[PDB]
This record gives structure tokens, sequence and C-alpha cells, in this order.
């Protein structure tokens, strides 16, 4: 329920994410390729949030930071879907 | 006939022997517009 | 001119008709809301 | 010409209305689908 990780194979329900707009809502409205997105987890209804603790605690000025999921919703964390052309 | 450099591979020829090519849909027409988040896109995930 | 006045009155009744139109897609989000609710129920187990 | 432009706008609203029309026969296949489902249930026992 915390600390998003990478799983090797992905048909399980533990890797299903669902997303809701920051702006006005919609039931089916053709997500327009650049909108801001808040990520909601499915198997445990929990919202992603940016933890400030570092992954690597051994070397100074650490480049690796952690992320987590917290069960209350806020507008601090809202990932953007910026695309790359083929 | 398997390829020699790649072990799990097979050649595609154009000989007279019969084969069936089943059409498996992945993306219907009019879902291939560039202004829509599609099911095969590559994206990078910027925090706000 | 009486045709034009009747057309203005008909435009009023047809704007009431298109209010019934957005009532029709109100029924649309009701139907797709319950459909997606049972879809999430069958293809997922989210706690409340 | 203002009548013609009003008629073109009304043609657009009536094409939205006939989209609500095929929405009406969407409700038709929903109703006859559940009706034929219970009909097969009462006049037949197919296993699942």
């Amino acid at each position: 329920v915390y600390s998003l990780v990478s799983v090797p194979e992905g048909n399980d329900i533990s890797s299903i994410f669902e997303l809701d707009p920051t702006t006005l809502r919609g039931g089916d409205s053709l997500v327009p390729r650049n909108s801001y997105v808040r990520l909601r987890h499915l198997c445990t209804n929990t919202w992603v949030h940016s933890t400030n603790i570092p992954i690597d605690k051994e070397e100074e000025k650490p480049v690796m930071l952690k992320i987590g999921t917290s069960p209350l919703k806020e507008d601090k964390e809202a990932f953007a879907i910026v695309p790359v052309s083929p | 006939h398997q390829l020699v450099d790649n072990p799990g591979c097979n050649e595609v020829n154009s000989v007279n022997c019969n084969t069936s090519w089943k059409i498996v849909l992945f993306m219907k027409w009019s879902d291939n517009k560039d202004d829509i988040l599609k099911g095969g896109d590559v994206v990078r995930l910027f925090h706000a | 001119e009486l045709r034009n006045l009747q057309e203005k009155l008909e435009s009023t009744m047809k704007l009431v008709t298109n209010l019934s139109g957005q009532l029709s897609e109100l029924k649309d989000q009701m139907t797709e809301q319950r459909k997606q609710k049972q879809r999430i129920g069958l293809l997922g187990h989210p706690p409340h």
C-alpha cells in the first residue's frame, strides 16, 4: 500500500491504475494527450504522493528519491502526461 | 526452418504452400487521432 | 410573417426539446455510470 | 437568408436529435435483449 515498485510481469490486478482529472470531470471524453492527471490505485483505493526521503542513505547528496501512496486525496501531486512523438 | 543466429525464430517465405493470416484488431479507425491518449503511446510522466 | 412568428414559437418549443436532449445524455451518464460501476466490480476489488 | 441560416442551425440540432434517435433504439436492443434473455430462460435451460 506504499512505495511504488516495478513488477516483472503484469496481468495481475496489483498493477492497475486509474486516473481522474484535476479540471472539470467527465464520463468518457477523449483524454486530450496533455492533461494533468492524479493517479489512483485500484486494488487498494490509495492515491500516489511524493515522499521526500531518499532511497540511498549511504552517499552524500543523494540523487534517488522515494515515492509512496497515501489514502487521502490532495492537489499537491498531479502528474502530467507529456507525450513524445514517434 | 529456424534462423541460425536467433534460436527462437522462423523465416517468412513466399512459397506456394498454404497458410492462413488471421486479422486480429488492435486499434479501430478514428481512434488513431493524435489529440487523444491512446493505448500504445509512449509518454514521460512529469510531476506537476 | 405569420410563418416567421410560428417559426419563433417552434424554436422555443425545440429549445425545450433540446433541454430534453441534455436530459437524454443525463440518462446516458446514469447508464454508463452504473455500467462502469459493475465493470469495476467484476474486474477489480476496491475497498470502501 | 436569416431563415436559411436558422434552418442550418436547426438541422445541426436535429442531427443531434437523431443521434438521440439511435440512442432510442439503443434502448430498444437493451429492452429486447433482456426480454429475449428471460424468454430463453423460461422456454429453455441452457448451461453456462
